[PDB]
RNA sequence: UAUCUGGUUGAUCCUGCCAGUAUUAUAUGCUGAUGUUAAAGAUUAAGCCAUGCAUGUGUAAGUAUAAAGACCAAGUAGGAUGAAACUGCGGACGGCUCAUUAUAACAGUAAUAGUUUCUUUGGUUACAAGGAUAGCUUUGUGAAUGAUAAAGAUAAUACUUGAGCAAUUCAUUCAAGUGAGUUAGGAUGCCACGACAAUUGUAGAGUAACCAAUGAGAAUUUCUGAUCUAUCAAUCAGUUGGUAGUAUCGAGGACUACCAAGAUUAUAACGGAUAACGAGGAAUUGGGGUUCGACAUCGGAGAGGGAGCUUUACAGAUGGCUACCACUUCUAAGGAAGGCAGCAGGCGCGUAAAUUACCCACUUUCGAAUUGAAGAGGUAGUGACGACACAUAUUGGAGGGCAAGUCUGGUGCCAGCAGCCGCGGUAAUUCCAGCUCCAAUAGUGUAUAUUAAAGUUGCUGUGAUUAAAACGCUCGUAGUUGAAUUAAUUACUUUGAAUAAAAUAAGGUGUUUAAAGCAAAAUGAAUAUUCAAGCAUGGGACAAUGC
């Protein structure tokens, strides 16, 4: 499984570690949910000492926010158009935070400022 | 380690194992006391080498050390009530100068020797060993017995042991 | 003889017995050295009420 | 190198002049468990294949009895003296024999 | 160590527990509650060792299940509950009642405690925190958590408690002027007036504590535990008054 | 006990090694009257295993018509009790072994304002709906596993519905403890979850979330510290740093995308060896030191070999599962599961190591909890590993080292003895033997190894003209060492703080003494620590850092 221990790695010297113990429970790994745009659709992971992690695969609607007036309405996702990380993440449309989205302000350009992998809901903001 | 119980030793063979003048001068003490073996030799001078040693490395401290006065007046303390120190000598230099006759000598088989018991020191072991020989409230099979000062006038014998 | 003492809330009392040749459990019972005198630890429960279930 | 500060050369020199000891350096290279036929092993067993008489060196005149045995651990062939006399009677051929050593350390 | 452990070995217990090194394999590991693993003395010791009441264990849970001890107001009916300060202790069947107070030896004393005395127990408070809702409170220093208490109070005086009530009497701050019971190391047991406090941001606050006859040691701030105001005392103290004898009448007095 | 002696020569003085000597632990030969205590398949094979046991648990309070309750007692809501079975909790504790492991782990130390449960403790927030399910009855299969399907039913503190704020994300804002915070905390607006069992004995509590203790706990992390090797001098490309996201309980190249070329190294990087788990500690030491530490306790890892996962608060669990590699079992030949580096015992390996016993009564753990279980633990058997006290007997030797025969038969440089020098070619103090006594004694020799001897590994502390040993000579970087002088750190120095026990030294105490034990006739030693680091402080002579 995947694991985030630095056992793996090397050191500022170079020198390659050796192994002395096997892969532990307590570095977990689990694989990304790139929340793409789709029928809403969340799965509800059993995290460690038993709480629960909201994990979003698709959604379309996001309580987007605006701070020079002071209202927050949700609002339905266009498309995704800018990421700052990676523009393939652009053509899959996949919801991350910091992803500049488009969206028609009906009840009112937005930014994703949120996790829908751990929270399981897209929220922004007005640029 | 092993075991949780502790165990220790008590006589160490001698470094040079041939001696002409270690015989006699051995002979000289064990037929002064009638002992079985030479371990009791050693024994007790392990004993006096081992409390020995505390006054001699307490000597180099001076005397407003701290250890000194509650370790070396403790040494004494129990020095003097055990028979081998006269209460007169109270310091530590005293503790050096012992020999190996002063212990040899609080043995409970040269006890009952100046009490009128035993004629000789070889017939002493069979009234300590067949427990005719009681101190004061107790039977004693232990030739070995160190006895302190206040049972020196205690030492008699028992009351037809079984 | 020896020491004589009530347990208050047991209903029960500890002694120490000292041998010098149903309601009374005896353990402990040894002797010294090449025998004669013998000791123990006798336990006296009075009522049986309290002895029925203060018992392994 | 006597300053105070030297440490690193002192212990430099007492790592390399120590191989320098034909003992210290024995118990520490790995052969006892490759040239030895003993190893830390104190005795050995083995069988009996071959019996010598080994003549005395130059001051002394006589037969030394002797055995040849190979072990049952490493195979190779050794050779064992007979520690009394006339005891090249009682000892035969494959039977457990037990070797340790001699006086000298190896 | 896959979880949590569940047994105490006999040699990895804290020292003054009294424990022998040949009595048994294990010790009897406390069950977690208001004092620490180290700051609390289990249930079954008192009323094995500082009592005598049980020959063994055997006989220690016919006697606490019975719901024969109160600890504090309340009580409790575990056999290793963990019995740490001076918190009261009463066992109405006897008609004795005691408390766990420190001592200069390094120990858990059992001094007496009058039925009229036991129905208050001083708390030392370990940090003042606002919680949600503008609802400030206290803990104190066996985890109790009160309701609103003086705004004056902060978070390392001492306050009154009462059992049946469950109330504040009287509040005594921290100051340059108070007694405090030793609860640490190396002072731990010493009754003592504070004189000077110096404090080191970095890492430590420094106390001075001089005892009635003019002994002065020092400590850690976590160690200091107020037990009064102005050279008074507001519990009986133990057996030797908590006053720190130098060994010079130790080794001596024992002889005879 | 701050200790030496024999051996090169015709003889002497040396360097120098061999041998002798004492102690600790491994095996074995001889012997072994007892009582106390006591290690024991670790080294070679973390090799393979027949068999029997090692985790199960029930109170008046979760559910019980068993056609069980004449075994206490009758019985109109089911009497006290109650095997089962559903449900809850536990087998993630405990026990075993040391294969991996070379700044990895580990020890001290600081941090978690970078994460955090379980249990426990304090505090807070309809006169009662519904189905089906075991245990229950009836039909079977196959040799079967703790094997198995259908039907008829029957309950919940098993699973849901239903009625009287807490905490989570985002955007904005107001702002007081702490050395340190747009910090606890309050307010504004949507988004999500949203309760205090539709709960239980006639007689002795439970539930759902939340704040805080637990807990110095667990986990990540800071500083210092580890054996040999240069016939290892250059090593690294997720590698070093940054930005954004992802995943995690959480920081973080832990992972992904884009940008830069950076990171370590003669103060030994990188690589290689181990008969390397680390520490507290053990053996031995005048002082300095050398070697050992699998093994009582603490920490790490694993369950034949990796890998992937389920349950849940904690497992990458293996006395759980799944796939492959290598084994092994019953067989009805169709098929099934198993992992003694747990407790006894077996084969093999070896110089090398014990009963196929009984009991939870001592200590402690788990459980629905006073009661059940525990090959943990205790008891019993073998046991010359060792240690203590104490009867009336063997081993080795009798040239020197080293105590002990100017005795007697043979052998004739042959047999032989001999740790070293050596004794034996016909008058042997040493051979094989007869008599006698020298050392120790329930002990005594041998073989191997650590330590002292060894000032034959040198810091204290060596030697270099001739015994071994100054480079052919000069320059030279790293390293080491550096003249006198002055009226901000670091190092040094002195005190403290705190620091697991056991062990070392011991304070006391007639286990009769002693080994022991912390017990008894209230005491627990202040117990002294703790090398190397870290914090605070008094002093600035000797020292380094540039003005």
């Amino acid at each position: 499984g995947i694991t985030r221990d630095s056992r793996h790695k090397r050191r500022a010297t170079g020198g390659k570690k050796n192994s002395m113990q096997k892969k532990k429970k307590n570095t977990m790994g689990r694989q990304p949910a790139n929340t793409r745009l789709g029928a809403i659709r969340v799965h509800d992971v059993r995290c460690r000492y038993g709480i629960i992690k909201r994990r979003a695969l698709r959604l379309e609607n996001g309580n987007f926010s605006w701070a020079s007036q002071s209202i927050t309405k949700g609002t339905k996702i266009l498309n995704v158009v800018y990421n700052a990380s990676d523009n393939d993440f652009v053509r899959t449309n996949t919801l991350v935070k910091g992803a500049i989205i488009e969206i028609d302000p009906a009840p009112f350009l937005a930014c994703i400022s949120s996790r829908p992998g751990q929270t399981g809901s897209v929220e922004g903001y007005i640029l | 380690g092993r075991c949780l119980r502790n165990h220790s030793i008590t006589y160490k063979t001698p470094k040079v194992p041939y001696e002409r003048e270690r015989f006699d001068a051995e002979l000289k003490l064990v037929g002064q006391f009638g002992l079985k073996n030479k371990k009791e030799i050693q024994r007790v001078h392990y004993m006096l080498g081992h409390m020995r040693t505390i006054a001699k490395v307490m000597l180099m401290k001076d005397a407003k050390d701290p250890k000194r006065l509650l370790e070396g007046a403790a040494l004494l303390r129990r020095l003097h009530n055990l028979g081998i120190l006269p209460r007169d000598q109270n310091k530590l230099e005293f503790v050096l100068a012992l020999k190996e006759e002063n212990l040899l000598e609080r043995r409970l088989q040269t006890l009952v020797y100046r009490k009128g018991f035993a004629k000789s020191i070889h017939h002493a072991r069979v009234l300590i060993r067949g427990k005719m020989i009681k101190v004061g409230k107790q039977v004693v099979d232990v030739p070995s017995f160190l006895v302190r000062v206040e049972s020196e006038p205690l030492i008699q014998l028992a009351d037809n042991t079984p | 003889t020896r020491n004589l003492i009530v347990n208050p809330l047991l209903c029960r009392k500890q002694v120490v017995v000292d041998i010098y040749h149903q309601t009374i459990v005896l353990n402990g019972f040894v002797t010294k050295y090449g025998g004669g005198k013998t000791s123990g630890f006798a336990l006296i429960y009075d009522t049986l009420s309290a002895l029925k279930k203060f018992v392994p | 190198a006597r300053g105070l500060h030297a440490a690193r050369k002192m212990l430099a020199q007492r790592r390399a002049n120590k191989w320098a000891d034909k003992e210290w350096k024995k118990g520490k290279l790995v052969t006892r468990y490759k040239c030895n036929p003993l190893g830390t092993a104190s005795h050995a067993k083995g069988l009996v294949q071959e019996k010598l008489g080994i003549e005395t060196k130059q001051p002394n005149s006589g037969i030394r009895k002797c055995v040849r045995v190979r072990l049952l651990k490493n195979g190779k062939k050794i050779t064992a003296f007979v520690p009394r006399d006339g005891s090249l009677n009682y000892v035969n051929e494959n039977d457990e024999v037990l070797i340790s050593g001699f006086g000298r350390r190896g | 160590a896959r979880g949590p452990r569940h047994h105490l070995k006999r040699l990895n217990a804290p020292h003054h527990w009294m424990l022998s090194k040949l009595g048994g394999t294990f010790a009897p590991k406390p069950s977690h509650g208001p004092h620490g693993m180290k700051e609390c003395l289990p249930l079954i010791l008192i009323l094995r060792n500082r009592l005598n009441y049980a020959l063994n264990g055997r006989e220690v849970t016919m006697i606490v299940k019975n719901r024969t001890i109160k600890i504090d107001g309340k009580i409790r009916t575990d056999t290793r509950y963990p019995v740490g300060f001076m918190d009261v202790l009463s066992i109405p069947r006897t008609k004795e009642n005691f408390r766990l107070m420190y001592n200069t030896k390094r120990r858990f004393c059992l001094v007496p405690l009058t039925a009229e005395q036991a129905k208050f127990k001083l708390c030392k408070i370990e940090k003042r925190v606002l919680g949600t809702g503008a609802i400030p409170y206290i803990v104190t220093h066996d985890g109790r958590t009160i309701r609103y208490p003086h705004p004056e109070l902060q978070a390392n005086d001492t306050i009154k408690l009462n059992l049946e009530t469950g109330k504040i009497v009287d509040f005594v701050k921290f100051d340059i002027g108070n007694t405090a019971m030793m609860i640490g190391g190396n002072g731990m047991g010493r009754v003592g007036v504070i004189v000077k406090r110096e404090v080191h941001p970095g890492s430590f606050e420094i106390v001075h504590i001089k005892d009635a006859k003019g002994n002065t040691f020092t400590t850690r701030l976590n160690n200091v535990f107020v037990i009064g105001k102005g050279t008074e005392t507001l519990v009986n103290l133990p057996l030797d008054k908590g006053i720190k004898k130098p060994l010079l009448q130790q080794v001596n007095e024992t002889i005879k």
